[PDB]
């Protein structure tokens, strides 16, 4: 359709490219627009500065939020803080006025708003456990209260949801970047193979497939296949599963149980509950499927789970008791 | 194919030709071919009534110096093999002096002459020489070397006419089909280089079948393991090469044999997506 104005039509496809996952085919698509269209619009150079940052093309180089959090975002890369910490204040001054000029009385309104600031908010913690070095433990404090934060907004909707997981794994992917080879380089990948696997559930429960297929793309880049399968396989298996692919998830899940039962060794008991876990989910799709009998894959499936989930209960903990409740 | 030869325009080839006729109509298996055809009803009867040694081989540049030279490199084969004591009959040693001016009859008589020498090799001392240098040849048409496809043609087309020629000792097509001691992925590769699906297909099949037989011979083996296989000593993958064949031969219902819809890698998840006209999921994963 062409009765559409510019002003408002070009905005729709750049959303609908965001929302569909392609990245590099919209940032070839606004660079074909600056070509071909001389002068910025507000809404056009926002929505240029959102892809920039999104998408980490640092090549590119008052101003909007997404302007602000650009900036912040290189001055955080080239170990610059005033200018940071001064962009941050700016956006945050610049959202608040914004909001509070309007006429309000609609609770749907504020959600935009909140969501930006959480943005900001998090950028700002980020810095300031970025300014002088990075430990274990305070990468473990704030994953873990990330993840608290995230399960207070489970009731929340994706489009607000979105911004944050997308902010998040910007700044996972920064300070693997910039981080020297030793064991924190590790944890920061564990950390960031985490967060893209709770983006990719968060992404699924949302009837989304495109961004979790980012997810697993990313962490195949980072992380790497070995004798024991991690949970990311399983991940997507399941994202598989969710795309209308039912034959290629079941022969990935059907591999990692190969691999699984052959050299488990009782060497983690990650890999025990994981393992668990692969043989409920597996059996439930047989279970809906039914390409086979329920005698065979019953037997070869749930009660196996059950047993190995049985077995090895002497240490009572939530994250094993949960995966016996579900299988 | 003389008589073909001996109404063209050009003088030299129509003297070659009819040299070509008087000597070869003047031996005694010009008398027997004359005595076993006069009883069928041919104008040719009509037409031709008035008519009545492995130093020089072993060479790496010879075999191939393929830089638009096609011509010259036909020549050239056809000569070292004629000079050399392997040939035997006077119809296949007396044709020096037309070949030598005719492109189109070095590549016709070449595989002749190929297994009129394969006949008479004792211990096979020359069998395992030209298999050694065909996988020469063939190896340096893999190379990433930008060959023009006349060469590769003509070598298709040779082996196919070894491949139909009867072993002089007992044995079956299996055994007529290895001729020479070649393995069949690289010629595949080949004729996959040369829209050549089919005899392609059917080099993955014999390659493949030897190597089942090798591996059963050794212990007195599913696709992944073949092409694994394959990856490791020859270098090139067999289940590509079989996914290639069958999505270029335009079957319905055959990539998905090789791993279609089964396969983590993200070359086959494209080719079942541009197979099933899944457009919107293709090029979300072209761009991922
Ligand atoms: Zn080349």
């Amino acid at each position: 359709e062409t009765a559409i104005p510019s002003s408002t039509r070009q905005a729709g496809i750049i959303q609908a490219l965001q929302n569909l996952g392609l990245c590099h085919i919209l940032s070839v698509y606004l660079k074909g627009l600056d070509y071909e269209n001389k002068d910025w619009c507000p809404e056009l150079e926002e929505l240029h500065y959102q892809a920039a940052w999104r998408n980490m093309q640092w090549d590119h180089c008052g101003t909007s939020y997404h302007e602000s959090l650009y900036n912040a975002l290189q001055s955080l890369r080239d170990r610059e803080f005033s200018t940071f910490y001064e962009s941050l204040k700016y956006a945050r001054v610049k959202e608040v006025e914004e909001m509070c000029k309007r006429s309000l009385e609609s609770v749907y309104s504020l959600y935009p708003t909140l969501s930006r600031l959480q943005a900001i908010g998090e950028l700002e913690s980020i810095g300031e456990l970025f300014s002088r070095s990075v430990t274990h433990r305070q990468l473990s404090e704030v994953y873990i209260k990330w993840q608290k934060h995230s399960q207070l907004l489970k009731d929340s909707d994706f489009s607000f949801q979105e911004p944050i997981m997308a902010l998040r794994t910007v700044i996972l992917e920064i300070l693997m970047e910039k981080e020297m080879d030793n064991s924190q380089r590790e944890c920061i990948k564990d950390i960031l193979t985490k967060h893209l696997v709770e983006l990719s559930i968060l992404a699924r429960t949302f009837k989304n497939t495109q961004l979790p297929e980012r997810a697993i793309f990313q962490i195949k880049q980072y992380n790497s296949v070995s004798c024991g399968v991690s949970e990311w396989q399983l991940e997507e298996a399941q994202v598989f599963w969710a795309k209308k692919e039912q034959s290629l998830a079941l022969s990935i899940l059907k591999q990692m149980i190969k691999k699984l039962d052959a050299s488990c060794a009782a060497n983690n008991p990650s890999l025990k509950l994981t393992y668990t876990e692969c043989l409920r989910v597996c059996g439930n799709w047989l279970a809906e499927t039914c390409l086979e009998n329920p005698a065979v894959i019953m037997q070869t499936y749930l009660e196996k789970a059950v047993e190995v989930a049985g077995n090895y209960d002497g240490e009572s903990s939530d994250e094993l008791r949960n995966g016996k409740m579900k299988a | 194919y003389l008589n073909n030869t001996l109404v063209e325009d050009c003088v030299k080839v129509r003297s070659a030709a009819v040299t070509c006729l008087k000597n070869i109509l003047a031996t005694k298996t010009g008398h027997s071919f004359w005595e076993i055809y006069k009883m069928t009803t041919d104008p040719m009867l009509a037409y031709l009534q008035p008519f009545r040694p492995f130093e020089g081989l072993d060479d790496i540049n010879l075999w191939i110096p393929l830089s638009e030279n096609h011509d010259i490199w036909i020549k050239t084969l056809t000569c070292a093999f004629l000079d050399s004591g392997g040939t035997k009959c006077e119809i296949l040693q007396l044709l020096k002096p037309m070949c030598e001016v005719k492109t189109d009859f070095c590549q016709t008589v070449l595989p002749y002459l190929i297994h009129d020498i394969l006949l008479q090799d004792t211990n096979e001392s020359w069998r395992n020489l030209l298999s050694t240098h065909v996988q020469g040849f063939f190896t340096s048409c893999l190379r990433h070397c930008c060959l023009d496809k006349k060469s590769q043609r003509t070598m298709l087309a040779v082996v196919d006419y070894m491949r139909r020629q009867k072993r002089p000792s007992s044995g079956t097509i299996f055994n007529d089909a290895f001729w020479l001691d070649l393995n069949y992925l690289e010629v595949a590769k080949v004729a996959q280089s040369c829209a050549a699906h089919f005899t392609a297909l059917l080099y993955a099949e014999i390659y493949a079948d030897k190597k089942s037989m090798d591996d059963q011979e050794k212990r007195s083996t599913t696709i992944s393991s073949l092409s694994e296989k394959s990856k490791e000593e020859t270098g090139i993958s067999l289940q590509d090469l079989l996914l290639e064949i069958y999505r270029s031969i335009g079957e319905p219902d055959s990539l998905y044999g090789c791993g279609g819809g089964k396969m983590l890698q993200p070359i086959t998840r494209l080719r079942t997506y541009e197979h099933e006209a899944m457009w919107g999921k293709a090029l979300v994963t072209y761009d991922l």
